[PDB]
């Protein structure tokens, strides 16, 4: 039944999801760190009938119907923003603004 | 002797609003995402005696608009529209369609997009400059800031077409974006006109319109309507097997 | 051309709020139990169905 | 003709349609 | 030959025991770690096809292990511990292989309620014979 | 799914402030600093209509 | 071949090492 193999996929997108916000709280303390953020999509849509007649001088609502497919996790982005600076008061340790890395 | 297919044909009909309100339930945090309505629709068979047989065959009306709740993300290319404010993107197929995901991204060669699909304004898709910063205005004006340079040479590069569609014209397309019905497309052209009346919000980003009290009380009803039909189906079984023994001697 | 400026003597810290992250974790796992509902329900009419 | 009896001419056939154009 | 239903009705059961097997012996190894001979343990799924005599029964014709990205962890005081210091731990999706259950169970008694009913028929017909 | 994004955005506007705040606080003998204050306001409001 | 077919000789013990030999 589509129901079992759509519920899995939402459980299945509910536990990555958890994984990501798990692994932004374990580096909470990591020097540098761009936090991660997920995004899903909703997979292409089943049609099964298609609608009928419309406005013909009367206000039925429409008869079409098309059933879902699930969701899957379709990317995952870096928040490349400006984190806050601590000191360190070490002689070898360099800040980097605005945008840039070290080759 | 035929009730047995009336009661089957609701029992598969609750099947599959079972498998729409699942596919409602399963894509709850997806961004710009719009409900999935349905109710029952019933079909009366009739002619020449006693019309008592009706069927029932689920449908689902296009969607419910009402807006999705915004959470702030502070991400300077997040956009969230008005009570029914649309974002045009040309499809896979070439055509445009119609979405609320807000959730824009910059190509690496200066080409804006939504997931998968670019972003269309004045003319084609827009394109801002190789590595441009990109503030979005309230009205649709995309500002660009080149890198290294003074701030004092921030330059609008382009405007989102933004369109109006109030929701009872507008069904989902197969990959997911909406567009407009076949009445609606006639009486107001192929093609949208962009309007001033519409304001986005920058750096706020929608989620999803699925109220889980609906939800939860659609599954019951659901539920007992099948545990129903089943009861009916058995007792039909029964009675037409009880009497297929009129025949014998 | 764009790059930064250095500062010496100071790290970059990691660009996580936590706010948001315990929020998530409310909403994933309500979304979680609601879905395992749905799973249950759905199991309920099979057997039911099963049943006949 | 009463339910049940006999009869010289078919039956119309059953359509049930979705919705009425 | 009007009994091939018994055999398309055992050899559903038999797939379905087979899959059912599968799913819980995945769950026995959820949290497993080197197996037989220190290579890392990685579940296995198994593929339905159709005995095409037209309309035939299900049969099973090999276990194919799954090709997903096992887990890798940290942890350099295992001897399994490579260069980096990772060890693979098995890819087992517990809700999965719940649905995997709930499913091979539901199957096998449909098609038992099947077996019952054509058994009623069959047993039904022969009275004719006399 | 409906109060829990509202109170987000609260609790991220509070942010804001006690950040701001902190900020004005730090540099209280910087010579030639100008203290700085936020401003709110809210968010898109959605409507019902009647029948 | 098949499983349950008909065979002339018996299969070989089963056996499950805990660890290789």
């Amino acid at each position: 039944i589509s129901s079992l193999w759509i519920a899995k996929t939402g459980l299945d997108a509910q536990q990555t999801n958890m994984d990501v916000i798990a692994n932004n709280l374990a580096n909470v303390s990591t020097n540098g760190f761009k936090r991660q953020r997920a995004v899903f999509e909703d997979l292409l849509y089943q049609t099964i009938r298609q609608p009928g007649a419309q406005s013909s001088e009367q206000t039925t609502l429409p008869s079409g119907l098309q059933i879902g497919t699930g969701v899957r996790p379709v990317a995952t982005e870096r928040l490349h923003s400006q984190g806050n600076l601590s000191q360190t008061n070490n002689s070898k340790d360099v800040a980097i603004k605005g945008q840039g890395f070290f080759q | 002797d035929h009730a047995i297919y009336t009661a089957m044909g609701a029992a598969s009909q609750t099947l599959n609003q079972q498998a729409v309100t699942a596919s409602n339930l399963a894509n709850a945090s997806t961004p710009g995402f719009r409900a999935q309505l349905n109710a029952l629709r019933a079909v009366p068979v009739d002619g020449l005696s006693l019309a008592t047989r009706t069927l029932v065959t689920a449908s689902t009306p296009g969607a419910d608009m009402t807006p999705g709740q915004l959470d702030y993300t502070s991400r300077p290319l997040d956009v969230a529209l008005q009570q029914d404010g649309w974002l045009v993107v040309q499809a896979a197929d070439g055509a445009e369609g119609y979405t609320r995901n807000g959730n824009i991204q910059v190509g690496p060669t200066g080409q804006l997009t939504i997931q998968g699909h670019p972003v269309i304004g004045e003319g084609g898709p827009i394109t801002v400059p190789e590595g441009s910063e990109i503030t979005i205005a309230a009205d649709g004006t995309i500002s660009a800031l080149n890198p290294g340079d003074p701030p004092n040479t921030v330059a609008p590069v382009g405007r989102l077409k933004l369109v109006k569609a109030e929701g009872n014209e507008v069904q989902r397309s197969d990959d997911g974006l909406f567009r407009l019905t076949a009445e609606a497309q006639a009486e107001r052209g192929a093609v949208l006109a962009a309007d001033p009346s519409i304001r986005i919000m920058s750096g706020v980003l929608e989620g999803s319109n699925v109220k889980p009290v609906e939800a939860m009380t659609d599954m019951i009803a659901n539920a007992r309507r099948f545990e129903m039909q089943m009861k009916v189906i058995t007792s039909v079984d029964e009675n037409e097997g009880r009497a297929n023994q009129l025949l014998s001697m | 051309n764009g790059a930064g400026l250095l500062y010496q003597g100071y790290v970059e810290t990691s660009n996580v709020n936590v706010a948001e992250e315990l929020v998530n974790m409310i909403q994933v796992q309500r979304a979680y139990e609601i879905n395992s509902k749905a799973v249950s329900t759905t199991d309920q009419m099979l057997q039911k169905l099963t049943q006949l | 003709g009463v339910p049940g009896a006999l009869s010289n001419q078919p039956a119309p056939p059953n359509e049930a349609p979705i919705a009425t154009p | 030959a009007l009994l091939n239903i018994f055999d398309i009705a055992g050899s559903a059961l038999a797939a379905q025991s087979k899959r059912l097997n599968v799913a819980a012996s995945n769950l026995a190894n959820a949290d497993s770690v080197t197996g037989p001979d220190g290579q890392p343990y990685r579940a296995k799924q198994v593929v339905f096809q159709v005995d095409a005599a037209a309309t035939g029964g299900v049969k099973v014709a090999s276990v194919i292990e799954s090709q997903a990205p096992e887990k890798l962890v940290y942890e350099p005081g295992n001897p399994l511990a490579d260069a980096n210091g990772y060890v693979k731990m098995p890819n087992v999706d517990v809700v999965g292989e719940m649905v995997n259950t709930m499913s091979a169970s539901r199957s096998y008694q449909a098609n038992i309620e099947v077996l019952n009913t054509v058994k009623s028929m069959m047993l039904k017909t022969l009275t004719l014979g006399q």
